[PDB]
Protein backbone atom coordinates (compact mmCIF):
# COMPACT_ATOMS: atom_id res chain seq x y z
CA UNK A 1 0.00 0.00 0.00
CA UNK A 2 1.03 3.56 0.40
CA UNK A 3 4.36 4.29 1.33
CA UNK A 4 4.61 7.03 4.90
CA UNK A 5 6.55 7.20 7.82
CA UNK A 6 6.09 4.01 9.11
CA UNK A 7 7.35 1.33 6.38
CA UNK A 8 9.91 3.78 5.55
CA UNK A 9 12.48 1.16 6.15
CA UNK A 10 11.32 -0.96 3.51
CA UNK A 11 13.50 1.18 0.69
CA UNK A 12 16.17 -0.30 2.19
CA UNK A 13 15.42 -3.84 2.05
CA UNK A 14 16.63 -6.41 -0.93
CA UNK A 15 13.38 -5.83 -2.71
CA UNK A 16 14.80 -4.05 -6.23
CA UNK A 17 12.25 -1.01 -5.92
CA UNK A 18 12.38 2.38 -7.76
CA UNK A 19 10.79 5.96 -6.71
CA UNK A 20 9.48 8.38 -9.82
CA UNK A 21 9.09 11.68 -9.64
CA UNK A 22 6.93 13.64 -12.53
CA UNK A 23 7.45 17.04 -10.93
CA UNK A 24 9.92 18.44 -13.78
CA UNK A 25 8.61 16.41 -16.76
CA UNK A 26 7.20 19.63 -17.94
CA UNK A 27 8.68 23.06 -17.35
CA UNK A 28 7.41 26.29 -18.32
CA UNK A 29 8.01 30.02 -18.55
CA UNK A 30 4.65 32.26 -18.64
CA UNK A 31 5.78 35.79 -20.04
CA UNK A 32 3.60 38.56 -22.11
CA UNK A 33 3.11 38.09 -25.64
CA UNK A 34 3.48 41.45 -27.84
CA UNK A 35 -0.54 41.89 -27.62
CA UNK A 36 -0.45 41.66 -23.87
CA UNK A 37 -1.77 38.55 -23.47
CA UNK A 38 -0.16 35.87 -22.12
CA UNK A 39 1.73 32.49 -23.30
CA UNK A 40 3.67 29.23 -22.32
CA UNK A 41 7.42 28.81 -23.62
CA UNK A 42 8.28 25.08 -22.58
CA UNK A 43 12.19 24.05 -21.57
CA UNK A 44 13.42 20.23 -21.38
CA UNK A 45 12.80 18.29 -18.68
CA UNK A 46 13.43 15.25 -16.95
CA UNK A 47 12.05 12.29 -15.10
CA UNK A 48 13.98 11.30 -11.60
CA UNK A 49 13.96 7.93 -11.64
CA UNK A 50 15.76 6.63 -8.37
CA UNK A 51 16.66 3.30 -6.75
CA UNK A 52 17.21 4.76 -2.98
CA UNK A 53 18.95 1.41 -2.37
CA UNK A 54 22.18 1.09 -4.85
CA UNK A 55 21.82 5.09 -5.43
CA UNK A 56 21.40 4.41 -8.80
CA UNK A 57 19.46 7.15 -10.88
CA UNK A 58 18.27 6.86 -13.94
CA UNK A 59 17.74 10.47 -15.39
CA UNK A 60 15.07 10.32 -18.56
CA UNK A 61 15.94 13.77 -20.26
CA UNK A 62 12.58 15.06 -21.84
CA UNK A 63 13.31 17.56 -24.90
CA UNK A 64 10.48 20.37 -25.76
CA UNK A 65 9.66 19.08 -29.25
CA UNK A 66 7.72 15.54 -27.19
CA UNK A 67 5.17 18.70 -26.92
CA UNK A 68 4.87 20.15 -30.18
CA UNK A 69 1.46 19.93 -31.48
CA UNK A 70 -0.17 18.50 -28.38
CA UNK A 71 -3.17 19.40 -26.18
CA UNK A 72 -2.93 19.52 -22.47
CA UNK A 73 0.14 19.15 -21.87
CA UNK A 74 0.80 18.25 -18.01
CA UNK A 75 -2.18 15.49 -18.86
CA UNK A 76 0.34 14.35 -21.28
CA UNK A 77 3.54 14.83 -19.26
CA UNK A 78 2.09 12.08 -16.45
CA UNK A 79 1.52 9.00 -19.38
CA UNK A 80 4.96 10.03 -21.25
CA UNK A 81 6.55 9.39 -17.89
CA UNK A 82 5.07 6.32 -17.22
CA UNK A 83 5.39 5.77 -21.03
CA UNK A 84 9.05 6.30 -20.48
CA UNK A 85 9.55 4.36 -17.27
CA UNK A 86 7.80 0.84 -19.02
CA UNK A 87 10.11 1.39 -21.77
CA UNK A 88 12.85 1.51 -18.80
CA UNK A 89 11.40 -1.77 -17.07
CA UNK A 90 11.03 -3.47 -20.12
CA UNK A 91 14.98 -2.93 -21.22
CA UNK A 92 16.41 -4.13 -17.97
CA UNK A 93 16.99 -7.61 -17.84
CA UNK A 94 14.06 -9.80 -16.11
CA UNK A 95 16.57 -9.76 -12.79
CA UNK A 96 16.85 -6.09 -12.28
CA UNK A 97 13.62 -5.65 -12.83
CA UNK A 98 11.88 -3.84 -9.73
CA UNK A 99 9.49 -5.63 -7.54
CA UNK A 100 8.01 -2.07 -6.87
CA UNK A 101 7.66 1.37 -8.38
CA UNK A 102 6.52 4.42 -5.91
CA UNK A 103 5.35 7.44 -7.58
CA UNK A 104 5.77 11.00 -5.48
CA UNK A 105 2.20 12.28 -7.13
CA UNK A 106 -0.83 9.76 -7.04
CA UNK A 107 -1.53 11.72 -10.57
CA UNK A 108 0.70 8.93 -11.86
CA UNK A 109 -0.71 5.77 -10.38
CA UNK A 110 -3.33 5.11 -13.18
CA UNK A 111 -0.95 6.47 -16.08
CA UNK A 112 1.66 3.87 -15.12
CA UNK A 113 -0.71 1.14 -14.77
CA UNK A 114 -2.37 1.26 -17.61
CA UNK A 115 1.13 0.96 -19.15
CA UNK A 116 3.03 -1.76 -17.00
CA UNK A 117 -0.35 -4.05 -17.17
CA UNK A 118 2.54 -6.58 -18.82
CA UNK A 119 4.33 -6.73 -15.56
CA UNK A 120 1.34 -7.55 -13.34
CA UNK A 121 3.57 -8.99 -10.28
CA UNK A 122 5.17 -4.85 -9.97
CA UNK A 123 3.10 -3.18 -7.87
CA UNK A 124 2.80 0.36 -7.95
CA UNK A 125 2.69 2.46 -4.67
CA UNK A 126 2.10 5.87 -4.01
CA UNK A 127 3.29 7.86 -0.85
CA UNK A 128 2.22 9.64 2.12
CA UNK A 129 5.56 11.69 2.05
CA UNK A 130 6.86 15.03 1.25
CA UNK A 131 10.04 14.10 -0.70
CA UNK A 132 11.70 16.98 -2.19
CA UNK A 133 13.03 15.04 -5.00
CA UNK A 134 11.47 18.06 -7.31
CA UNK A 135 14.65 20.27 -6.20
CA UNK A 136 16.80 18.05 -8.42
CA UNK A 137 17.48 20.39 -10.68
CA UNK A 138 18.95 22.79 -8.48
CA UNK A 139 21.62 20.20 -8.53
CA UNK A 140 24.36 22.62 -10.85
CA UNK A 141 25.50 20.08 -13.51
CA UNK A 142 22.19 18.20 -13.46
CA UNK A 143 20.51 21.41 -14.61
CA UNK A 144 23.41 22.14 -17.29
CA UNK A 145 23.01 19.07 -19.32
CA UNK A 146 18.83 18.43 -19.07
CA UNK A 147 19.34 22.88 -20.22
CA UNK A 148 22.04 21.75 -23.05
CA UNK A 149 20.41 18.66 -24.42
CA UNK A 150 19.43 18.80 -28.04
CA UNK A 151 17.41 15.17 -28.30
CA UNK A 152 16.06 13.11 -26.29
CA UNK A 153 18.45 11.60 -23.96
CA UNK A 154 19.01 9.29 -21.11
CA UNK A 155 22.09 9.39 -18.62
CA UNK A 156 22.71 6.08 -16.47
CA UNK A 157 24.83 7.53 -12.55
CA UNK A 158 24.83 6.57 -9.03
CA UNK A 159 22.95 9.92 -7.32
CA UNK A 160 24.57 8.92 -3.67
CA UNK A 161 28.77 9.54 -5.57
CA UNK A 162 30.54 7.38 -3.48
CA UNK A 163 29.51 7.33 -0.67
CA UNK A 164 28.06 3.62 0.16
CA UNK A 165 31.77 3.15 -0.17
CA UNK A 166 31.43 4.56 3.68
CA UNK A 167 27.73 4.48 4.85
CA UNK A 168 24.72 2.59 4.63
CA UNK A 169 21.46 2.99 2.01
CA UNK A 170 19.45 4.34 4.93
CA UNK A 171 21.91 7.31 6.12
CA UNK A 172 22.42 7.78 2.02
CA UNK A 173 19.05 8.22 1.48
CA UNK A 174 18.60 10.96 4.54
CA UNK A 175 21.68 12.94 3.64
CA UNK A 176 20.29 12.80 -0.06
CA UNK A 177 16.82 14.23 1.03
CA UNK A 178 17.99 16.52 3.61
CA UNK A 179 19.96 18.35 0.74
CA UNK A 180 17.13 18.31 -1.50
CA UNK A 181 15.20 19.34 1.11
CA UNK A 182 17.37 22.28 2.19
CA UNK A 183 17.81 23.57 -1.76
CA UNK A 184 14.32 23.30 -2.39
CA UNK A 185 13.23 25.56 0.64
CA UNK A 186 16.59 28.18 0.09
CA UNK A 187 18.31 27.12 -2.68
CA UNK A 188 20.97 29.83 -2.23
CA UNK A 189 21.89 29.63 1.21
CA UNK A 190 22.13 25.83 1.03
CA UNK A 191 24.17 26.68 -2.41
CA UNK A 192 26.26 28.80 -0.42
CA UNK A 193 26.37 26.48 2.67
CA UNK A 194 27.80 23.90 -0.04
CA UNK A 195 30.72 25.59 -1.63
CA UNK A 196 31.92 28.68 0.89
CA UNK A 197 35.37 26.27 1.60
CA UNK A 198 36.72 26.47 -2.24
CA UNK A 199 39.33 23.32 -0.98
CA UNK A 200 36.95 20.88 -1.23
CA UNK A 201 36.16 19.83 -4.82
CA UNK A 202 33.72 17.93 -6.69
CA UNK A 203 34.74 15.12 -8.84
CA UNK A 204 34.19 14.73 -12.73
CA UNK A 205 31.20 12.46 -11.46
CA UNK A 206 30.01 13.65 -8.54
CA UNK A 207 27.11 16.11 -7.38
CA UNK A 208 28.11 16.13 -4.30
CA UNK A 209 32.06 17.80 -2.51
CA UNK A 210 34.51 15.71 -1.45
CA UNK A 211 33.85 15.98 2.32
CA UNK A 212 35.31 13.72 4.81
CA UNK A 213 33.11 12.26 7.68
CA UNK A 214 34.16 14.77 9.91
CA UNK A 215 33.26 17.34 7.14
CA UNK A 216 29.66 16.07 6.23
CA UNK A 217 28.70 16.23 9.63
CA UNK A 218 28.90 20.20 9.77
CA UNK A 219 26.99 20.13 6.42
CA UNK A 220 24.97 18.04 7.67
CA UNK A 221 23.99 20.06 11.06
CA UNK A 222 24.07 23.83 8.78
CA UNK A 223 21.52 21.97 6.37
CA UNK A 224 18.95 21.09 9.60
CA UNK A 225 19.96 25.02 10.56
CA UNK A 226 18.96 26.24 7.48
CA UNK A 227 15.80 24.06 7.11
CA UNK A 228 14.43 25.28 10.59
CA UNK A 229 15.26 28.55 10.18
CA UNK A 230 13.79 28.87 6.69
CA UNK A 231 10.88 27.37 8.28
CA UNK A 232 10.56 30.60 11.28
CA UNK A 233 11.49 33.17 8.44
CA UNK A 234 8.21 32.10 6.97
CA UNK A 235 5.84 31.08 9.92
CA UNK A 236 7.86 34.03 11.99
CA UNK A 237 7.72 31.55 14.95
CA UNK B 1 -52.52 -13.94 -19.03
CA UNK B 2 -50.94 -16.46 -17.22
CA UNK B 3 -50.54 -17.74 -13.71
CA UNK B 4 -47.42 -18.76 -10.33
CA UNK B 5 -49.67 -20.43 -8.30
CA UNK B 6 -48.67 -21.52 -4.89
CA UNK B 7 -49.41 -24.86 -2.90
CA UNK B 8 -49.89 -23.36 0.14
CA UNK B 9 -47.45 -20.67 2.69
CA UNK B 10 -46.77 -22.22 5.17
CA UNK B 11 -44.41 -19.27 6.74
CA UNK B 12 -45.28 -15.52 7.13
CA UNK B 13 -43.32 -14.05 4.10
CA UNK B 14 -43.28 -10.61 2.00
CA UNK B 15 -43.86 -11.59 -1.49
CA UNK B 16 -42.07 -9.72 -4.70
CA UNK B 17 -43.64 -9.95 -7.88
CA UNK B 18 -42.07 -7.64 -10.21
CA UNK B 19 -42.16 -3.94 -8.60
CA UNK B 20 -44.71 -5.05 -6.61
CA UNK B 21 -45.29 -7.01 -3.34
CA UNK B 22 -47.49 -8.04 -0.71
CA UNK B 23 -47.79 -9.42 2.49
CA UNK B 24 -48.85 -13.01 3.09
CA UNK B 25 -49.45 -14.05 7.04
CA UNK B 26 -48.32 -17.86 7.98
CA UNK B 27 -51.04 -20.08 6.88
CA UNK B 28 -53.19 -17.82 5.34
CA UNK B 29 -55.05 -19.10 2.55
CA UNK B 30 -53.04 -18.16 -0.83
CA UNK B 31 -52.48 -20.08 -3.82
CA UNK B 32 -50.43 -17.56 -5.80
CA UNK B 33 -50.33 -14.83 -8.56
CA UNK B 34 -52.73 -14.44 -11.42
CA UNK B 35 -52.90 -12.22 -14.80
CA UNK B 36 -49.45 -12.25 -15.04
CA UNK B 37 -48.86 -10.02 -18.27
CA UNK B 38 -47.23 -12.36 -21.62
CA UNK B 39 -44.56 -11.00 -23.10
CA UNK B 40 -41.74 -9.73 -20.68
CA UNK B 41 -39.60 -12.13 -18.29
CA UNK B 42 -40.56 -11.82 -14.45
CA UNK B 43 -39.25 -12.26 -10.84
CA UNK B 44 -40.98 -13.62 -8.38
CA UNK B 45 -38.97 -12.68 -5.23
CA UNK B 46 -39.10 -13.71 -1.26
CA UNK B 47 -38.46 -12.34 1.99
CA UNK B 48 -39.12 -14.13 4.94
CA UNK B 49 -40.64 -12.48 7.87
CA UNK B 50 -37.89 -14.03 10.08
CA UNK B 51 -34.77 -13.69 8.27
CA UNK B 52 -34.81 -9.98 6.69
CA UNK B 53 -31.48 -11.36 5.55
CA UNK B 54 -31.42 -12.66 2.14
CA UNK B 55 -34.06 -11.86 -0.72
CA UNK B 56 -34.28 -14.47 -3.20
CA UNK B 57 -36.38 -14.75 -6.31
CA UNK B 58 -36.75 -16.44 -9.25
CA UNK B 59 -36.59 -15.23 -12.48
CA UNK B 60 -38.56 -16.53 -15.08
CA UNK B 61 -41.40 -16.36 -18.58
CA UNK B 62 -44.45 -18.26 -18.74
CA UNK B 63 -43.98 -18.78 -22.48
CA UNK B 64 -41.45 -21.53 -21.55
CA UNK B 65 -43.13 -23.65 -19.00
CA UNK B 66 -45.92 -23.51 -16.45
CA UNK B 67 -44.40 -22.84 -12.90
CA UNK B 68 -45.32 -23.10 -9.84
CA UNK B 69 -44.21 -22.17 -6.03
CA UNK B 70 -43.85 -25.03 -3.58
CA UNK B 71 -42.43 -24.20 0.45
CA UNK B 72 -39.46 -26.68 1.20
CA UNK B 73 -39.02 -27.92 4.64
CA UNK B 74 -35.82 -29.20 4.67
CA UNK B 75 -34.21 -26.50 2.43
CA UNK B 76 -36.43 -23.56 4.30
CA UNK B 77 -37.78 -21.80 1.15
CA UNK B 78 -40.09 -21.09 -1.34
CA UNK B 79 -39.05 -23.04 -4.52
CA UNK B 80 -40.03 -22.49 -7.92
CA UNK B 81 -40.72 -25.78 -9.77
CA UNK B 82 -41.78 -27.04 -13.18
CA UNK B 83 -45.05 -28.95 -14.06
CA UNK B 84 -44.60 -31.10 -16.78
CA UNK B 85 -48.08 -32.64 -17.23
CA UNK B 86 -50.35 -29.19 -18.94
CA UNK B 87 -53.71 -30.78 -18.35
CA UNK B 88 -52.88 -31.27 -14.30
CA UNK B 89 -51.64 -27.71 -14.37
CA UNK B 90 -54.68 -25.95 -15.95
CA UNK B 91 -57.18 -28.11 -13.78
CA UNK B 92 -55.49 -26.85 -10.38
CA UNK B 93 -55.31 -23.12 -11.45
CA UNK B 94 -59.07 -23.23 -12.63
CA UNK B 95 -59.81 -24.75 -9.13
CA UNK B 96 -57.84 -21.96 -7.41
CA UNK B 97 -59.38 -18.80 -9.41
CA UNK B 98 -62.45 -20.27 -9.04
CA UNK B 99 -62.13 -20.48 -4.79
CA UNK B 100 -60.46 -17.27 -5.73
CA UNK B 101 -57.45 -18.01 -3.62
CA UNK B 102 -54.89 -15.76 -6.03
CA UNK B 103 -54.13 -12.29 -5.99
CA UNK B 104 -54.27 -10.31 -9.14
CA UNK B 105 -50.65 -9.09 -10.72
CA UNK B 106 -51.79 -5.43 -10.23
CA UNK B 107 -51.34 -3.46 -13.65
CA UNK B 108 -52.07 -0.21 -14.10
CA UNK B 109 -53.10 0.40 -17.63
CA UNK B 110 -50.92 3.95 -18.40
CA UNK B 111 -47.70 2.32 -16.64
CA UNK B 112 -45.12 1.08 -18.93
CA UNK B 113 -42.58 0.93 -16.10
CA UNK B 114 -42.30 -3.39 -16.09
CA UNK B 115 -41.30 -3.16 -19.93
CA UNK B 116 -39.32 -0.06 -19.76
CA UNK B 117 -37.41 -1.65 -17.16
CA UNK B 118 -36.99 -5.49 -19.08
CA UNK B 119 -37.06 -3.55 -22.77
CA UNK B 120 -34.03 -5.94 -23.50
CA UNK B 121 -34.02 -8.56 -20.93
CA UNK B 122 -34.52 -12.20 -22.40
CA UNK B 123 -34.43 -15.60 -20.59
CA UNK B 124 -32.09 -17.05 -22.78
CA UNK B 125 -29.25 -14.06 -21.45
CA UNK B 126 -30.04 -14.77 -17.88
CA UNK B 127 -29.91 -18.20 -17.96
CA UNK B 128 -26.10 -18.17 -19.43
CA UNK B 129 -25.51 -15.45 -16.54
CA UNK B 130 -26.95 -18.08 -13.84
CA UNK B 131 -26.18 -21.45 -15.38
CA UNK B 132 -28.78 -23.45 -13.99
CA UNK B 133 -29.79 -25.51 -17.40
CA UNK B 134 -32.06 -28.33 -15.74
CA UNK B 135 -34.66 -25.74 -15.16
CA UNK B 136 -36.41 -22.84 -17.49
CA UNK B 137 -35.87 -20.39 -14.53
CA UNK B 138 -33.44 -18.95 -12.91
CA UNK B 139 -32.61 -18.33 -8.85
CA UNK B 140 -30.93 -15.76 -7.56
CA UNK B 141 -29.84 -13.95 -3.95
CA UNK B 142 -28.50 -11.20 -2.28
CA UNK B 143 -25.15 -13.04 -1.39
CA UNK B 144 -24.35 -14.84 -4.45
CA UNK B 145 -21.42 -13.24 -6.51
CA UNK B 146 -19.75 -12.69 -9.53
CA UNK B 147 -17.49 -13.91 -11.36
CA UNK B 148 -15.28 -11.64 -11.22
CA UNK B 149 -15.68 -11.35 -7.71
CA UNK B 150 -14.84 -14.67 -7.14
CA UNK B 151 -11.49 -13.30 -8.75
CA UNK B 152 -10.54 -10.83 -6.57
CA UNK B 153 -15.25 -19.25 -4.64
CA UNK B 154 -18.65 -21.68 -5.55
CA UNK B 155 -18.49 -21.03 -9.02
CA UNK B 156 -22.11 -22.82 -9.69
CA UNK B 157 -23.46 -20.55 -7.62
CA UNK B 158 -22.05 -16.73 -9.08
CA UNK B 159 -23.70 -14.48 -11.57
CA UNK B 160 -21.50 -14.61 -14.70
CA UNK B 161 -22.20 -10.88 -15.67
CA UNK B 162 -19.39 -9.82 -18.64
CA UNK B 163 -15.82 -8.85 -16.96
CA UNK B 164 -15.64 -5.19 -17.73
CA UNK B 165 -12.26 -3.94 -16.76
CA UNK B 166 -10.76 -0.51 -17.49
CA UNK B 167 -7.04 -1.56 -16.86
CA UNK B 168 -6.97 -4.66 -18.79
CA UNK B 169 -4.94 -5.47 -21.44
CA UNK B 170 -8.57 -5.96 -23.00
CA UNK B 171 -9.39 -2.38 -22.51
CA UNK B 172 -6.15 -0.95 -23.61
CA UNK B 173 -4.51 -1.60 -26.85
CA UNK B 174 -0.42 -1.31 -27.06
CA UNK B 175 0.74 2.09 -27.81
CA UNK B 176 -2.65 3.85 -27.18
CA UNK B 177 -2.14 3.36 -23.55
CA UNK B 178 -3.68 7.22 -22.85
CA UNK B 179 -6.05 6.99 -25.19
CA UNK B 180 -7.67 3.93 -24.87
CA UNK B 181 -8.05 4.76 -20.99
CA UNK B 182 -9.44 8.38 -21.68
CA UNK B 183 -11.77 7.01 -24.19
CA UNK B 184 -13.47 3.49 -24.09
CA UNK B 185 -14.27 4.21 -27.26
CA UNK B 186 -12.39 0.91 -28.62
CA UNK B 187 -13.17 -1.06 -25.80
CA UNK B 188 -17.00 -0.11 -26.04
CA UNK B 189 -17.04 -0.56 -29.57
CA UNK B 190 -15.29 -2.73 -31.20
CA UNK B 191 -13.93 -5.14 -27.85
CA UNK B 192 -17.58 -5.42 -26.02
CA UNK B 193 -20.55 -4.55 -28.95
CA UNK B 194 -19.02 -5.60 -31.84
CA UNK B 195 -16.68 -8.47 -30.01
CA UNK B 196 -18.38 -9.88 -26.92
CA UNK B 197 -22.33 -8.69 -27.11
CA UNK B 198 -22.63 -8.20 -30.98
CA UNK B 199 -25.68 -5.83 -30.71
CA UNK B 200 -26.85 -3.20 -28.36
CA UNK B 201 -29.78 -4.91 -27.04
CA UNK B 202 -27.88 -7.83 -25.17
CA UNK B 203 -25.35 -5.19 -23.97
CA UNK B 204 -28.31 -3.27 -22.43
CA UNK B 205 -30.29 -6.56 -21.50
CA UNK B 206 -27.43 -7.22 -19.31
CA UNK B 207 -26.99 -4.14 -17.86
CA UNK B 208 -31.04 -4.46 -17.22
CA UNK B 209 -31.08 -7.51 -15.16
CA UNK B 210 -27.69 -6.21 -13.58
CA UNK B 211 -29.60 -3.22 -12.16
CA UNK B 212 -32.88 -5.00 -11.00
CA UNK B 213 -31.09 -7.48 -9.07
CA UNK B 214 -29.43 -5.11 -7.19
CA UNK B 215 -32.55 -3.22 -6.71
CA UNK B 216 -34.52 -6.19 -5.86
CA UNK B 217 -32.13 -8.46 -3.96
CA UNK B 218 -29.45 -5.84 -2.96
CA UNK B 219 -27.23 -7.89 -4.71
CA UNK B 220 -23.52 -6.02 -4.47
CA UNK B 221 -21.74 -7.54 -7.36
CA UNK B 222 -24.86 -6.48 -9.75
CA UNK B 223 -24.93 -3.00 -8.39
CA UNK B 224 -21.20 -2.98 -9.71
CA UNK B 225 -21.93 -4.42 -13.56
CA UNK B 226 -24.54 -1.34 -13.68
CA UNK B 227 -22.18 1.17 -12.90
CA UNK B 228 -19.71 -0.36 -14.94
CA UNK B 229 -21.88 -0.84 -17.57
CA UNK B 230 -22.74 2.46 -17.34
CA UNK B 231 -19.43 3.62 -16.72
CA UNK B 232 -18.01 2.66 -20.02
CA UNK B 233 -20.47 4.00 -21.95
CA UNK B 234 -20.03 8.08 -20.20
CA UNK B 235 -16.75 7.37 -20.87
CA UNK B 236 -16.46 6.90 -24.47
CA UNK B 237 -16.37 9.90 -26.56
CA UNK B 238 -17.89 7.77 -30.04
CA UNK B 239 -21.04 6.58 -29.18
CA UNK B 240 -24.41 5.70 -31.45
CA UNK B 241 -26.82 8.45 -31.30
CA UNK B 242 -29.40 5.77 -30.87
CA UNK B 243 -27.42 4.10 -28.16
CA UNK B 244 -27.41 7.17 -26.16
CA UNK B 245 -31.05 7.99 -26.51
CA UNK B 246 -31.99 5.00 -25.43
CA UNK B 247 -29.96 4.43 -22.60
CA UNK B 248 -31.27 7.65 -21.30
CA UNK B 249 -35.02 6.68 -21.19
CA UNK B 250 -33.01 3.13 -19.95
CA UNK B 251 -31.38 5.09 -16.46
CA UNK B 252 -34.34 7.33 -16.45
CA UNK B 253 -36.87 4.48 -15.16
CA UNK B 254 -34.23 2.69 -13.10
CA UNK B 255 -33.94 6.23 -11.06
CA UNK B 256 -37.77 6.78 -11.33
CA UNK B 257 -38.31 3.08 -9.72
CA UNK B 258 -35.80 3.20 -7.11
CA UNK B 259 -36.87 3.41 -3.38
CA UNK B 260 -35.70 7.14 -2.25
CA UNK B 261 -34.55 5.11 1.12
CA UNK B 262 -32.67 2.51 -0.39
CA UNK B 263 -30.82 5.45 -2.96
CA UNK B 264 -27.49 5.99 -0.22
CA UNK B 265 -26.31 2.22 -1.13
CA UNK B 266 -27.05 1.85 -4.76
CA UNK B 267 -26.10 4.96 -6.39
CA UNK B 268 -22.43 5.11 -6.70
CA UNK B 269 -21.24 8.66 -6.27
CA UNK B 270 -18.26 8.99 -8.16
CA UNK B 271 -19.54 7.33 -11.31
CA UNK B 272 -22.88 9.75 -11.74
CA UNK B 273 -21.04 12.42 -10.99
CA UNK B 274 -18.36 11.47 -13.54
CA UNK B 275 -21.19 10.72 -16.08
CA UNK B 276 -23.42 13.79 -16.02
CA UNK B 277 -21.20 16.01 -15.58
CA UNK B 278 -17.54 15.25 -16.47
CA UNK B 279 -17.81 12.32 -19.15
CA UNK B 280 -17.95 12.83 -22.59
CA UNK B 281 -21.52 12.33 -22.77
CA UNK B 282 -22.67 14.82 -19.73
CA UNK B 283 -24.97 16.15 -22.10
CA UNK B 284 -26.51 13.95 -23.56
CA UNK B 285 -28.18 12.00 -20.91
CA UNK B 286 -30.99 14.87 -20.46
CA UNK B 287 -34.09 12.83 -18.92
CA UNK B 288 -31.89 10.98 -16.83
CA UNK B 289 -29.79 14.38 -15.39
CA UNK B 290 -33.25 15.80 -14.70
CA UNK B 291 -35.00 13.22 -12.93
CA UNK B 292 -31.74 12.87 -10.72
CA UNK B 293 -31.09 16.15 -9.54
CA UNK B 294 -34.59 16.76 -8.68
CA UNK B 295 -34.99 13.80 -6.76
CA UNK B 296 -31.09 12.63 -5.42
CA UNK B 297 -29.84 16.39 -5.55
CA UNK B 298 -27.86 15.74 -2.24
CA UNK B 299 -25.93 12.90 -4.20
CA UNK B 300 -24.42 15.79 -6.59
O1 LIG C 1 28.99 15.02 -17.25
C1 LIG C 1 29.63 14.66 -16.10
C2 LIG C 1 29.31 15.49 -14.82
O2 LIG C 1 27.93 15.43 -14.65
C3 LIG C 1 27.44 14.41 -13.91
C4 LIG C 1 28.24 13.75 -13.15
C5 LIG C 1 27.77 12.68 -12.46
C6 LIG C 1 26.52 12.35 -12.54
C7 LIG C 1 25.68 13.04 -13.29
C8 LIG C 1 26.16 14.04 -13.99
BR1 LIG C 1 25.06 14.75 -15.18
C9 LIG C 1 31.05 14.97 -16.46
N1 LIG C 1 31.32 16.45 -16.51
C10 LIG C 1 32.11 16.97 -15.33
C11 LIG C 1 31.50 18.33 -15.05
C12 LIG C 1 30.72 18.72 -16.32
C13 LIG C 1 30.15 17.41 -16.76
Amino acid sequence: GAMNSSNYAELFNNDIKLFVDDTNVYRVTVHKTFEGNVATKAINGCIFTLNPKTGHLFLKIIHTSVWAGQKRLSQLAKWKTAEEVSALVRSLPKEEQPKQIIVTRKAMLDPLEVHMLDFPNIAIRPTELRLPFSAAMSIDKLSDVVMKATEPQMVLFNIYDDWLDRISSYTAFSRLTLLLRALKTNEESAKMILLSDPTITIKSYHLWPSFTDEQWITIESQMRDLILTEYGRKYNV
Amino acid sequence: MNTVPFTSAPIEVTIGIDQYSFNVKENQPFHGIKDIPIGHVHVIHFQHADNSSMRYGYWFDCRMGNFYIQYDPKDGLYKMMEERDGAKFENIVHNFKERQMMVSYPKIDEDDTWYNLTEFVQMDKIRKIVRKDENQFSYVDSSMTTVQENELSDPAHSLNYTVINFKSREAIRPGHEMEDFLDKSYYLNTVMLQGIFKNSSNYFGELQFAFLNAMFFGNYGSSLQWHAMIELICSSATVPKHMLDKLDEILYYQIKTLPEQYSDILLNERVWNICLYSSFQKNSLHNTEKIMENKYPELL
